[PDB]
């Protein structure tokens, strides 16, 4: 060729870039939960029921997200409602899913008002998470920047004759004590904003990625990547999540 | 520690005396040597008429090598360049051997013939010329050695200021030099590699064959692409003021400084034949003749 | 060759211009030095 | 040709492709990248709330 | 007086921000297109049977070369080398002024630039078939969405990359006056800088016209009053701006040239622009007494989506 | 994700030029005696 | 150049031996000194 | 281990640069060279 | 051996061959050689330098046959040597200096060298420059 | 002269319920340089 | 001869143009320096 090198190396890694972004977007984002296990005797009687018994399709599957409820309120068939508030923890009572509304603003201007991260965050010292770590999707940074703008003057920036102009904040300390740190991540549903917590949060692969390939019919350069990860969570009421003010 | 500001504040005021020098120097000597080399060959006197047959006389050549034989007969008629000599013998051990590293470094390692008839037959003309010597550091099997790089140095590649009248007194000295990439690349921006850019007048003008600002077919991405980079020597007190004025050397790039360090003597030497006190030019044969 | 070990300019006069047979000259003041050493017994 | 060197009908030309090929895409994974592991056997694991 | 004053106005950062590489056919070419989609779901029941792949290859993306002839016409001395050196000047400023127009690219060949079999078969014989060789702009590259015949459309945003919806090229709207002045919004170049950051760009410059920079100085400023100078006991009134940093962590170092148009400002990358040469600048006089230079220069750009433009108008 | 790898094809070669190959007085008049 | 470069030298034999096998055809060919 | 991609780009870079060169060297000294044989034996002056 | 002018091609920035950073020279190889570096089973690889040469005098012609079979090895045929200062791998690496010898639209060698073989006369040289002046423009 | 791609070899494919198939995939070519340059002579009893 | 024998060029001055009569030249020279050093004994 001329500027390509091989038709199989080159495909295959950007198979492996496309089988990293499909999971990370899987991962953080609306993925409902679909199986056919419904099973009644587990705790240590580990058996598949009668169904199931000879046939080989099993299409259902999967996992994470919301369906996986991980402390929401309610979702609306196979589709996530990003619109119902979140159960009461009995042990003190915190929601950590709402939505704010989006009338303190215009009613185009999508986005928080500056008093959602506080209550979220009051929410989560209540419910003793200790989460320190927020995962926002772009366009809803310049709320993080501009929040010291939209004011009446009582917030305000200085620049004692420096050429340097900033927006950025990369972090923010509550009232609380509590200081959280802001990461900038491009897979989410670009109205929501994610309170996770630290690795303690982590994931586990069955089948790590590795290569199969079958032999040949009449011609041909086959090739495989079937990598099996799967997610977890950790006492679901302790991270939570901030959906944008859409309206009903 | 050096501040960025400090370094901004220091391009500002070198980037005005180079204005300054430039404006000065152009009419102070290019306009001059332009001309003259002109005559060295005859073009300037231009044929006003067919009729006329203007057959020129070439005059200023004639006279140019009547000197410069004479030249070359005094300085390189010897095998030898120089020949060092102490008043006492607790220190002559040492003059054979510096006689004989000086002439290997001049003649067994550089083309000290070519270097002073460039100097000589340049200056006569162009009313001075320059010779400058650095320590070459060149590196590929990893040899590296250090060399004394002597070369010559045409007039159209340099700028001075007006107030000074020697390389001692002279507050700024500007040379403008062609160099690879490689050499920027081993002091500045590794990760970019791509920074491209009268006295190229003068050049295309002491003869009629060659043109600077052309492509000799060097790739621009080429590492040992040419560039064009400034030196400068100035004497400042670019840190407080109440510090001693310094001099110091600086090699810059376009909006971008590569080198900074001390020297206390500029390694290069001007030719002053007909000299002029008080002026840091002397006189030249065209304006003679 | 130490650098330190070498003297300065102040003690080092510097001459130019030298012509080709300088060294045959010497050669013959050398020889006329030695028949004078030749010549004192001291 | 030495005669006149014309270029329009300049046969069996040479494209000049570039030997590179920019193919920028987003994928950074700052953290998530970064969590760690818990492998396991079977596809039924839980935690015990 | 022995002297002449020229102004010479010689910026040319853009020149010496891009570089250079030479060439050896009129014509030059690269391929890339993007990566592949997420398509979100990709959930299996223990079964391949594909289609042969969804690869749908990259695109082939070529650029046409021009001249620039600034012929000199002889019938201070010696002025052939001064106007020689004028001339050079003056194409070297042209230069800077077309490669950041919006011209695109017109020729008999649109996509089939070989058609070596075909190839303009009446050329021969007649030698006087010559078209007008128009080479690519800055605006024509950065994925634009049309083009008035020859010049880019300063009033439609550019489509959207399939690996990740971004929009390079918008139309400006300044939300802040009633469609009156023509300026940048305060928040138009940051949503510049969202949708770089989404296509993955790493951009760092932006050059602009001096008719536009005292928006940006007064941009450290409002009338609201979250935004304010101070000057404590200082004898200075810096009134500039050289930097810049989105919410995403991206810096921005500006940069003035005055041979952009009034109506546009770009977003510049060092290694994504580069500036392809094939005859390079040679005094010399046509067949068998004139002087005259031929510069046959062309413009490539790495990726269209990764460069950035923005027009400056009211929406109409 | 997915990389094949197999589609470079950068040649960018040029042609090669492989045709096929088939290969004093002063005055302006002379003469000669018989 | 794009696809060869350097046409000039090789239009320029293919003239020289033209005119030589014009000048061996034509040589040998009769023609009168007609003027 | 030498690619011919490599070797493409060398030879047009190359082959650019001979063009300059040549386009250079000539009017700079075979033009004049060739006058000044024919001046050699003054076969020039008509 | 001699080497006349009208078989060299150099830069214009250059003014010596140590700071030439590109240096032609068109030679007259039999094929033999060629045979022994390259294309073993093909020896068919046939093609103002000719005009200033024809002209130092009025009796020869370099583009002519004088007698030699196309086919046969000693044929005599135009390569193309070259010394070029480039960073032909990545430009990070130092300005390495190089020799290449080639045919038409093929490559024969390649190798490393620290020092142009070439030596120029220059009587009435011109500082700043590669060439010198000439009897002609003086008489 | 030929135009071998990349060469003439044998290799097994995917078996199958206990068969066994193999493969050659020879791809050549041919190039005729000057086609004005071989000769051609049909045998015909008439037109 | 082996060629890392050899020295290099910072020590090896160079000189053109020698008259053909020279080799006499030299001779002669010689004679005189044997003159000489019979004329030192020690």
């Amino acid at each position: 060729n001329y500027g390509r090198g091989r038709e199989l190396m080159y495909q295959l890694e950007k198979k492996g870039k496309e089988i990293k972004r499909d999971l990370e977007k899987i991962l953080l984002s609306g993925q409902a939960r679909t199986d056919v296990l419904a099973d009644q005797y587990l705790t240590n009687s580990a058996a598949d029921p009668a169904v199931a018994g000879l046939n080989d399709t099993h299409a259902a599957r999967k996992t994470g997200a919301f369906q996986f409820l991980c402390a929401h309120g309610g979702l609306a068939g196979g589709v996530v409602d990003k619109t119902k508030n979140g159960p009461a923890d009995p042990d003190t009572g915190a929601v950590t899913v709402k939505v704010a509304q989006n009338a303190s603003n215009p009613t185009t201007n999508i986005g928080f008002d500056e008093a959602d991260i506080f209550d979220m965050t009051l929410q989560l010292y209540t419910a003793g998470s200790e989460a320190d770590i927020i995962m926002i999707n772009p366009a809803h940074a310049k709320i993080f920047a501009g929040l010291q703008e939209n004011t009446q003057g009582s917030r305000k920036r200085i620049f004692e004759n420096t050429k340097q102009f900033i927006y950025e904040v990369n972090s923010i300390t509550d009232p609380l004590g509590q200081s959280y740190k802001i990461i900038v991540n491009r897979w989410m549903p670009t109205d929501a904003v994610y309170f996770f917590r630290s690795a303690d949060w982590t994931q586990m692969v069955l089948r790590a990625p590795k290569r199969t390939e079958l032999a040949k019919d009449g011609s041909y350069e086959k090739w495989m990547i079937e990598m099996e990860v799967g997610l977890r969570h950790r006492n679901p009421y302790a991270s939570g999540v901030l959906f944008t003010a859409a309206g009903k | 520690k050096y501040s960025e500001e400090v370094l901004d504040e220091l391009r500002v005021d070198l980037q005005r005396r180079f204005n300054y020098a430039q404006g000065y120097v152009d009419m102070a000597v290019k306009g001059y040597a332009r001309e003259a080399w002109e005559y060295f060959y005859g073009n300037l006197p231009a044929p006003v008429t067919a009729g006329s047959s203007s057959w020129v006389d070439r005059t200023v050549w004639e006279s140019v090598n009547g000197t410069l034989q004479d030249i070359i007969n005094v300085f390189c008629s010897g095998d030898e360049a120089v020949t060092f000599v102490a008043d006492n013998q607790q220190d002559s051990d040492a003059a054979d051997v510096a006689t004989k590293l000086v002439n290997q470094i001049l003649l067994r390692d550089n083309p000290g013939y070519n270097i002073i008839s460039s100097a000589a037959q340049e200056c006569l003309v162009t009313r001075n010329s320059f010779i400058k010597y650095y320590w070459d550091e060149q590196t590929s099997y990893e040899q590296t050695v250090k060399r004394v790089k002597v070369e010559y140095v045409p007039s159209e590649q340099i700028f001075v200021d007006e107030h000074a009248t020697s390389f001692a007194d002279a507050q700024y000295f500007c040379h403008r030099v062609r160099r690879s990439k490689e050499d920027l690349v081993a002091m500045g921006f590794p990760k970019d590699e791509i920074e491209a850019f009268q006295s190229t007048v003068a050049w295309s003008r002491t003869d009629w064959r060659q043109d600077i600002d052309a492509d000799i077919g060097t790739d621009t991405e080429d590492i040992a692409s040419m560039v064009w980079v400034y030196e400068h020597y100035i004497r400042t007190g670019v840190l407080d003021k109440n510090k001693e004025s310094k001099l110091y050397q600086v090699i810059q790039a376009g909006e971008h400084i590569l080198h900074t360090e001390e020297v206390t003597h500029i390694p290069f030497v001007t030719f002053c034949p007909y000299p002029i006190p008080g002026s840091f030019y002397g006189q030249s044969v065209y304006d003679i003749t | 060759v130490n650098p330190k070990q070498l003297p300065a300019r102040h003690n080092l006069q510097v001459v130019v211009a030298i012509s080709p047979n300088e060294k045959a000259e010497r050669a013959q003041k050398l020889i006329s030095l030695k028949q004078l050493i030749a010549a004192d017994a001291q | 040709n030495p005669t006149l060197f014309v270029s329009y009908d300049q046969n069996g030309k040479k494209l000049s492709f570039a030997n590179w090929i920019s193919v920028l895409s987003p994928q950074d994974t700052p953290f998530v990248s970064m969590t760690g592991k818990e492998s396991i056997n079977q596809t039924i694991f839980s935690w015990q709330t | 007086a022995n002297w002449i004053s020229v102004l010479s106005p010689q910026d040319t950062p853009f020149v010496s921000m891009t570089g250079k590489e030479s060439i050896n056919q009129t014509i030059f070419s690269w391929q890339t297109d993007a990566l592949a989609s997420v398509d979100g779901n990709n959930a299996h029941v223990e079964g391949s049977r594909a289609e042969d792949g969804e690869m749908k290859p990259t695109v082939i993306k070529s650029n046409v070369t021009q001249i620039l002839r600034k012929v000199v016409r002889v019938s201070r001395g010696r002025e052939l080398m001064y106007q020689l050196e004028k001339k050079g000047k003056e194409i070297k400023r042209d230069l800077e002024k077309i490669l950041l127009s919006g011209q695109a690219r017109t020729d008999v060949l649109a996509d089939q630039y070989l058609t070596n079999s075909a190839a303009d078969p009446a050329v021969a014989g007649l030698n006087d078939t010559h078209a007008a060789r128009k080479t690519g702009a800055f605006q024509f590259l950065c994925a634009h969405g049309g083009l008035a015949g020859g010049v880019v459309d300063k009033t439609k945003n550019g489509p959207a990359d399939p690996d990740t919806g971004a929009v390079t090229v918008k139309v400006a709207q300044n939300a802040s006056n009633p469609t009156t002045n023509i300026g940048f919004d305060e928040a138009d170049i940051f949503d510049m800088t969202l949708q770089l950051y989404t296509a993955g760009s790493e951009a760092d410059i932006i050059m602009i016209n001096p008719a536009h920079a005292k928006i940006f100085a007064g941009l450290q400023e409002n009338t609201q009053g979250s935004r304010k100078r101070i000057f404590e006991n200082t004898k200075q009134f810096i009134y500039e701006v050289n930097s810049i940093t989105d919410p995403l962590g991206q810096s921005y170092k500006i940069i003035v040239n005055r041979w952009m148009p009034t109506d546009a400002v770009y977003f510049f990358r060092s290694a994504d622009w580069t500036q392809m040469v094939l005859r390079a600048p040679k005094r010399t006089e046509l067949a068998k007494e004139k002087w005259m230079i031929e510069m046959e220069v062309g413009l490539r750009h790495r990726n269209p989506y990764a460069s950035g433009v923005l027009f400056t108008a009211a929406g109409k």
